[PDB]
RNA sequence: AAACAGAUCCAGAGUUAGUCGAUCCUAAUCUCAAUAAUGGGAGAAAGGGAGUACAGUUGAUAUUCUGUAACUGACAACAGUUCGCGGCAACGCAUACUAUUUUUCUCCGCCAAUCUUAUACCGUUGGUAGGGAUCUCUUUCCUACAUGACAGUACUAAUACCCAGGGAAACUGGUCAUCAGGCGAACUGCGGCGUUCUGCUGGCAAAACAUAGCUGUUAUGUCAAUGGCUAUUGGAUUGGUCCAUGAAGCGAAAAAUAGUUUACUGGUCACUCGUACCGAUAACCGCAUCAGGUCUUCUAGGUAAGUAGCCUAUGGCCAUUGAGGCAUGAUAGUUCAGGGAAUUCGGCCAAUUAGAGCUGUAACUUCGGGAUAAAGCUUGGCUCUGAUGAAAAUCAGAACCGA
RNA sequence: GAAACUCUGAUGGAGGACCGUACGGGUUAUUGAUGUGCAAAUCAUUUUUCUGAUGUAGGUAAAGGUGCGAAAGACUCAUCG
């Protein structure tokens, strides 16, 4: 019955990026019993307010949410610029160096 | 360094005129470990936060005690 | 070596302190030229044999 | 060859110990002395031998220095306890010293098997930290998941041996294997004791390591479960083998018999000498930076019976003159129509054969061998099914696929 | 099987047994390479042995008409009737 977030106030303003992408990738491409776009209460996926509200009832790793937050920064041509790493615990951030 | 159980025996053995310091340390599942320098050992006494204050009190006056 | 004795020791002290270059001032001193240092040695050519 | 490089040249600098070695003891062996004697001394930097670990630091030293935690021995007084008791027994618990004798530890060949800690490695279950990869695919891939000497006392459970009860053929108990028992078995004790084991601590997170951020230090985190049919090491329980029976001494403790007795627990000091680096790959021996020779240690993954051969992480490296040609020849190699030893002193050479599983094995024989005799067959990939184990392993069987 | 015993399968792990590893011990063949050598005895491929009458290290014993020799007149510091 787990919740995680991943952080994306500074990707979204300064690049390409935006929630309504973001979401629609991690609706088609996040899997559970190791099949794609089977989703029936097993995660929700959301944006509200000025994150990413992915929420688990079935038994779902915080490292599922790295992998494929990871894949989408290469994907735009956002590799070496932000990068995916830990806040705090069920937290990820998109910070830049 | 040998462990004592008794917070009895620990003040039987800091007032011996060997000891020359008391080390107060916090611990894992909020304990504290008074360890006693002796010339010969470092006796260790484990206690719980019930009685964590009286103990600190029941310590020699003259012997020097030093917190981390 | 290790585990030299010390008298052993003390002939490979006096062999590494005796190997050098001779002085400058000798030749200025007695004017005489072409004195080498006869105790001077490479490690590697000239084994000692002590 | 070249050179600003170098194990070259020049100038300076560097080797820190009560615990590692030497020192001490004797071995093979050597050498003096006495015979009023019954010996003394030498002889091992692989034998014997009291006692140390982690972390940090330097341009070069570290089990040697610093910090932290131990330990062993010798010489001093001094304070407080104490003047022998428990268990049927195995044995437990707080007790001296000199001497004689007796015994033990030190303490011992080689080979083989079984069981098991530690370390390494491979594993099923998950997880979180960072990094690598991405046209597509991969909830992926890699790294990390750790605790020293030393000191303690729980009950789990082992095997050895002993003790109390028990009193065995309708013989029972037991090993992988031999076997054990009225000179007392099975079996029962919350027996005794030694050596190993699991868990829980102290040492101990304060250190160390990995992420994240601030200018030296603050944050989180280093987790949970449980297998090895794998290997090495330490140890345990045993067996076999010999016309082979596999060190000594110093030292230490114990016991007995005398005699003299009160004992036990809890500051200072630790001398001497070695310590850098190479250990063949250029630092050793071969005249040399010589494809030679010379004792040992720690020993990853995959393939495989493997410490073979082949390929690759960690670590270490490009040791080796360059620029251009490619006929002939030398040398090391693949391959050669048809024939198959005609070559040659001679099948010299090379080729063929080959691993494993299932068949099948002759004359002769000292009956053990011959024997892998000879001679046949099968072997991949992929999707499955079944049996044996605890077991993530290994063995058997069937489909379908194409050069 | 009347007996004395002897048929089948497992267990077991004996042997100066066998195949086969090495920076082990030896050195058969190519009479290969080299023979102005890497080398005053080497290199490559092949071959032999691999728990033993085994290999090997240090200390120690035996000295020149002597020593030592599973015996080749072998070896005794590139030297040996």
């Amino acid at each position: 019955s787990s919740v995680f977030y991943v952080d994306c106030s500074a990707p979204v303003a300064d690049k390409f990026f935006q929630l309504q992408e973001f979401v629609e990738y991690l609706q088609s491409h996040m899997k559970v019993d190791n099949l794609r776009k089977n989703l029936a209460n097993k995660v929700t996926i959301e944006a509200d307010a000025g994150k990413i509200v992915v929420n688990a009832s079935v038994k779902y790793s915080k490292r599922a949410v790295r992998y494929y937050a990871r894949k989408f920064l290469a994907k735009k041509d956002i590799r070496s610029r932000f990068h995916v790493i830990a806040s705090g615990k069920d937290t990820y951030e998109l910070r830049p160096y | 360094p040998k462990q004592v159980t008794t917070p009895k025996e620990f003040l039987a053995l800091a007032a011996r005129s060997d000891a020359k310091w008391v080390k107060v340390k916090k611990a894992s599942d909020d304990n504290t470990k008074f360890k006693l320098r002796t010339t010969k050992y470092l006796y260790t006494l484990s206690v719980k936060p019930k009685f964590v204050e009286l103990v600190q009190n029941s310590i020699p006056e003259s012997l020097e005690v030093i917190v981390l | 070596a290790a585990h030299k004795t010390l008298r052993t020791k003390r002939i490979l002290c006096k062999a590494m302190k005796v190997n050098r270059p001779m002085p400058q001032f000798i030749r200025q001193m007695t004017g005489v030229r072409h004195i080498r240092n006869p105790l001077t040695r490479h490690w590697r050519r000239r084994k000692m044999n002590i």
